């Protein structure tokens, strides 16, 4: 018995440090802590798969329980990235086969996943795979799904949201129905399945006592009546199809929703079916009216009945009027997303525009907001000011102003952004997407000056000249990922701003003063810094990121890797 | 009433439900060695005392929270070497509230600090070659997490 | 023009 | 003291540890909706009353069994439609106790009865085709169990 | 909210119905209850594997957690059934691999299990196999044991009692010693192992904190001294070898038995080592003197020290004298089995006969007896009468009268059986095995008349003519399984009694007025009724049972399946 | 002649 | 001496350590002949899977300890067997699918030999079909098949040079 | 007079110069832990007894050999398991006289026996491959010693 050191106790304590940023520090205090962190780290996320080789991952963290890889740039969610760009999951699944023998959960996000690679995953991980998320992935088919649901007999959570695959049959769902007992969450929310049987879904509910969340495609809600009675513990349900026919005026009206349902969104829901929610609206904490067929008036009438609403997603049909409603009935609101609606033939109705009026109303009412993302039809410096004054502890704010309107009240938004960034000092993610007049070099510098906690930024049509990018670049102490499109800045200015930015590890840019020369981007050539061009086949894109691995082996022909003198 | 014999010949008179907070002392009333008192010669008598004090107080959540986080916080106003000996001890017995409390208390010292501040406040010599430190730093910031 | 709503804004009309 | 709002606008003044028998109302003091009282619109007010009565009494096992199986048995002298609503209610909240006793009470009604006597004393229409009934009967008596 | 039905609650309630006979009923109330029972049934026993296909089993009960199959007829335990007769476990383990994905416990009783089929079980079920019972099986080797103990790392209970296999090595035991932590019960009670190390058993004790029961082969008890110290929680121990040598007069005497040991049987224990039990005899609730080397005097002296004895198994050496001892010291006795001893050179001693004297003493002393099975050297109607009067709630009673004695006091036992069956109305299992004069057609009809609760009966040398069988056959409202050997009855009489018996689903008969014709048995040909003959290669056997599957594919040459006109 | 005691009655002698 | 019932059945001769060695280290083996050895189903399932299409010839020559499950395993995994022999072996016959499996997929069979064996569940039709598919079939030895049932077999076995067995009743 | 605490809570009253035969107990009166008696929890109480008996007698070589080899020889008339525990104990304490006697006693069991007789009378499994046994036998008889 001698004086007990930290060393006599750190193996034990390390497992109580949970925060990824504290593990980060701990791993750096000395060789031993490095090793203990290495052998005990349970979850790792890779924001860009091409950032390290799978060998490096499994050498550092041999005992991962949980992995999450992202591939294609966010831009891909907006049809800006070529389908074959990259994000092949397959080297990662072979590494999982051989060296991550502890993995119980895999989340692939925006990646290419083939049937071969999921047959390999299934066989390698088998009964140990508790969760699989194919999140906005492509490249597979129902054979792949069948393979994982027959070899992974204990899957607790299986997700395919927004993935594109080829549907040859429905036996994957049937196979779940027949043998799976452990399913907790099942999610194929934004997906075309035409060959799966609502009977199978119902039988899954009957067999899966812990089934808590299910999201689904265009199933006729009436066909899910059995499902709903059997899903006793259901808390979340999204999807289905509400198809009214004039024939049955009360087609629905007799839905048994599970008594616990509190997170939901029924697709195509109109004003005539809306009322089936009233009986328990007090209970609803999350609403997804993103695919709903209801008008600005109808929004107010439903929002009004949901005092405990903390998350709302919807189209801009919500209108200023809707925001006003939300403003005083739902004081607990934490997250609000206003997507953009049918923007061709009038804004869906003559109230389906949100503006300064709604924003400033919202700012005053829902002061608990942590996430706000809004496609707005018109802004004023005043509204940004009130955001900044009232709703502190906003963590993620995104504003895009639509191109529909001709006249925008007052445009140069410098003084508004500035007070916004000053008041919401908890802000970590920030998107600001405008029109040319929108922000001046002075304002661009403001964004760089007053955003000390911002890790990610998407900047829209900001600035007037290179002066702005450069002024901006002397700020952003913590900016890791920068996405800019529709900006004037020149090659040398982009290059020079990348050099100044202390924390930048990812850059995506569309629209910029190019030059066939190419050779101006080069003035940011650093070691470990990969620059990729997607040529003007949409305007040229620049993708650049740090990587310990060197240049990807697997570029398409549409993508040119920039290297020193040609 | 059960007897706990510390690691320097020191009998301890302790109540039933107090000594049972330790699943190590509980799984030891099956093959009841209690005949000669439970022999646990890995806990200093000074430490065992502090362990019993903790268990004593928590069992008195019979009369049923606010004032506990208070006593707990005040109980942890101890020195490092003693904090660590408590962790070792909570693990040796099996007191989830306490191991989960001492370990958490040490972890709270790490949380938020930088790598320098960490080895400062624990007096640990940075033995990384600069290449190693760099690799680890790059991995951490460019690739993983 | 998000890819999930571009699919819906047309399944709507 | 916590407020429970029944499924017909009916506030209910209930003690702390009583409302906590429901793990559904307990996991709801984290994200505390309690600001406006816990909104549970799936329990009839008549039923919620009965649920609180049960929880009230069981929490009074503070003063520490024989008389409980008595009150319990007497509490269950209700009608079918009400028994069933209680089960649905115990499952909606999360009262495991309200469950090992009610469910066992319903199971005690089945135990010993024949298939005819069962659907008699629950009013259930035998919807088997005669082949199905036969197969099941054969499996049950020649093969399994 | 509408009137709540049983239907809104039955999924939940069903899982509180535990009794197999109540599940049986419940499954029959309507299609829905059938389905819920189907998906929730946890345990299923099959008294005869050939009664349904494995496909049927797993279609009806896809989520079994626990399975128990029996194969060979009980007669096999008495070398009456050919080794190759059937009971092949292999289609069942392939069915478990594919479709009983939830199985955590398997009990095979009197079946043929190969190494292949246990390698497949091990790999298919791996860490999920909590318990494996090879109960009186044959056909495997130590390779199979090794395979399940290396792939099933969490086995809690592993049993091989009375199984025959080829022993190539001792590594299976060593593999448990090295890696297994979870073992609760380990049983190789009646088995020849010559290559396993008592060190490995000791180390298992040291590593398995929950080790409660272990039964063993011919290990020198002295070699287990370390084991006993380490097995702190041991409650049961049977087996070992007590080998005295005149050299060490106090060879033993210094055994540390675990302080909790209360269910035990030391093999070969003589009168000189017996005393090591005295120190805690008050504690002993189960005694297995079946393989003990002690005389009728010594039985009394030990029995006398065990007031709390509820289970005693022994040979007939116990004597009438021992039964008398047991009669007033052990009032709590629930189960007694008196096997037959060395019956060649005098009954082991001149008291080693049990008779009316012991039986009637017993009936009066141990009125709590639920199970009594006895090989008796002489009976009297009076003793049967006292059994019937004093020990109600007897559930299982078996009497066999030895063939040693020439004169049996009073023989026709009709009036005794009759009051026995009338007083013990809790009787579910009944065996009565005599000599020709033993029972008359009148008595035989008594057995059928007064046994409303008997599910199984083994009838010895009963009756005088077909009149008795037929009279018997109009009773036995609940007789499921009938075993008769050494009876005179003719083929047509057997066939006719089967037709009359409402409940019969299993029939085994040895010795009967045959006829090369064969065609008289045919007069019981029903649908689903399988009849098999084992020809007179011992006298012809008749096996017949109901089966949903059709005739077995896997008969040996020694077994002829009887079908309509040859 | 049970198969468990037939093994013993001979391991005895 | 074992061929004259003088050696205990359990004496030894277990083939299993040898098949595990074959799995790992005799990666070139195309022919195995076991004579008077104990062969289990496990050990022939391992052999089949380890050697698969490379196993040209297997001879279970006066061996014991296996069953038709073993046979099936090798004839489904060893799709190119040229010579398969079981003469005088003792095994448990649960079914006839091994022979049927050969009939359905095997083309390469040159010699097939179950001369001194009790098979009651195999079909002479299957044997005939083997003859029809195996152009190089040169030798077959068989159990107590009624010779008359093999008439088709004989017409189809054009290249047959050797035949033993059958039953002339 | 010094106190020795055995490995099962068993105090032992022993004289000064007797407990000093052990240099392990002697080097422990410097940093004198004697305050609470010398804690030696690696010696069984049965064994420690036998050790003290040995030391007691040898210290009585104050009154000044022939009768010692006699008591010694008679002291060693014990069983193997106990001989070995004495060796381990003499090594744990530091009694050079006692190790030279227990070790020699075990060595006397080996002396004169053949390799088979050795593993016989110690129950040791011959784990040599036959080639190894042959090489060693050849080396021993043709080459070395
Ligand atoms: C190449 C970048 C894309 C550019 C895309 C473009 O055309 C406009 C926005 C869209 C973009 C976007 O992410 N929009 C938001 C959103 O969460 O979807 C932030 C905006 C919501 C409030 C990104
Ligand atoms: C098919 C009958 C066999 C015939 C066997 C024979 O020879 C006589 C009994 C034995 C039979 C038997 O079951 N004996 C008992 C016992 O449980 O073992 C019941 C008898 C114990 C008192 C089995």
């Amino acid at each position: 018995s001698c004086v007990a050191t930290v060393d006599d106790v750190i193996e034990q304590v390390m497992t109580y440090i949970t925060d990824p940023k504290d593990r980060d520090s701990a791993s750096l205090v000395c060789r031993r802590w490095f090793k203990i962190d290495s052998e005990t780290r349970e979850h790792v996320t890779m924001a860009l798969c091409y950032t390290a080789t799978p060998d490096r991952l499994s050498r550092r963290f041999p005992n991962l329980r949980s992995l999450k890889l992202k591939g294609k740039p966010r831009a891909a969610m907006f049809n800006l990235i070529p389908e074959n760009w990259g994000g092949y999951v397959t080297p990662w699944v072979t590494e999982i086969s051989n060296n991550l023998r502890q993995l119980k959960s895999v989340h692939f996000r925006r990646m290419i996943v083939s049937d071969l690679d999921l047959d390999r995953l299934a066989k390698a991980r088998a009964d140990d795979l508790e969760t699989l998320k194919l999140d906005k992935c492509s490249g597979f088919t129902t054979d792949g799904l069948l393979s994982i649901v027959t070899h992974c007999r204990k899957i607790k959570t299986l997700l395919m949201e927004e993935s594109s695959f080829s549907e040859k049959d429905g036996k994957w769902l049937h196979e779940l129905a027949q043998h799976n007992t452990s399913l907790e969450v099942l999610n194929f929310y934004m997906t075309e399945f035409a060959k799966i049987s609502p009977k199978d879904l119902e039988t899954i509910a009957r067999n899966c006592r812990s089934l808590v969340s299910v999201k689904v495609g265009d199933f006729e809600i009436l066909e899910l009546v059995g499902f709903f009675k059997a899903a006793a513990n259901l808390e979340e349900f999204c999807g289905g199809s509400l198809n009214e026919d004039i024939g049955m005026p009360e087609k629905y009206m007799n839905l048994v929703f599970p008594r616990k349902l509190c997170r939901l969104g029924l697709s195509y829901m109109g004003p005539n079916e809306m009322p089936i929610l009233f009986p328990f609206a007090a209970q609803i904490r999350k609403l997804d009216l993103l695919y709903a067929l209801l008008e600005t008036e109808d929004h107010c009438t439903l929002i009004q009945k949901c005092p405990n609403l903390e998350v709302l997603e919807t189209r801009n049909v919500i209108g200023d009027r809707g925001l006003e409603v939300l403003a005083q009935y739902c004081k607990q609101l934490k997250r609000l997303r206003i997507e953009r609606g049918a923007d061709e033939q009038g804004m869906e109705d003559e109230e389906g525009l949100v503006s300064q009026r709604g924003l400033i109303a919202l700012a005053q009412g829902c002061q608990e907001l942590e996430y706000m993302a809004v496609y707005v039809s018109d802004i004023t410096n005043e509204s940004l000011e009130s955001i900044g004054t009232y709703l502190k502890n906003l963590c993620d704010f995104r504003l895009v102003l639509l191109d529909r309107e001709e006249r925008i009240t007052d445009l140069p938004l410098d003084n508004g952004v500035r007070s916004l960034l000053i008041g919401c000092k908890k802000l970590r993610r920030f998107a600001f997407y405008l029109r040319q007049g929108g922000l001046t070099d002075l304002g661009l510098s403001y964004i760089g000056q007053y955003s000390p906690n911002v890790r990610w930024m998407l900047l829209g049509y900001v600035g007037e000249s290179d002066e702005g990018l450069m002024e901006f670049s002397r700020g952003c102490p913590n900016l890791q990922k920068l996405e800019m499109r529709g900006c004037c800045f020149s090659e040398r200015a982009i290059a020079a701003a990348v050099t100044k930015l202390p924390s930048l590890r990812y850059l995506w840019v569309q629209g910029y003063r190019a030059s066939m020369t190419g050779q101006d981007l080069m003035q940011m050539a650093r070691p470990y810094w990969n620059i990729e061009l997607i040529p003007s086949r949409h305007p040229a894109h620049i993708l650049a990121y740090y990587s310990l691995a060197g240049q990807r082996t697997d570029c398409p022909t549409t993508v040119r890797v920039l290297k020193e003198p040609i | 009433k059960i007897v706990l014999k510390s690691s320097d010949g020191e009998s301890f008179e302790v109540e039933e439900a107090v000594a049972l907070e330790s699943q190590t002392i509980a799984h030891m009333v099956e093959d009841d060695c209690v005949d000669n008192g439970v022999p646990l010669p890995n806990v200093t008598s000074k430490i065992l005392a502090k362990v019993i004090e903790y268990c004593k107080r928590h069992v008195e959540a019979a009369a049923s929270d606010d004032d506990l986080k208070a006593w707990d916080a005040d109980f942890m106003k101890i020195d490092q070497a003693t904090l660590f000996e408590l962790i070792l001890a909570a693990n040796y017995l099996n007191i989830k509230n306490l191991l989960d409390l001492t370990c958490q208390t040490v972890a709270d010292m790490i949380k938020g600090k930088t790598p320098e501040e960490i080895r400062t406040t624990f007096n640990i010599k940075n033995d990384f070659t600069p290449e190693e430190e760099e690799e680890v730093r790059r991995e951490n910031q460019w690739a993983f997490e | 023009r998000r890819a999930s709503l571009h699919r819906f804004l047309e399944k709507r009309k």
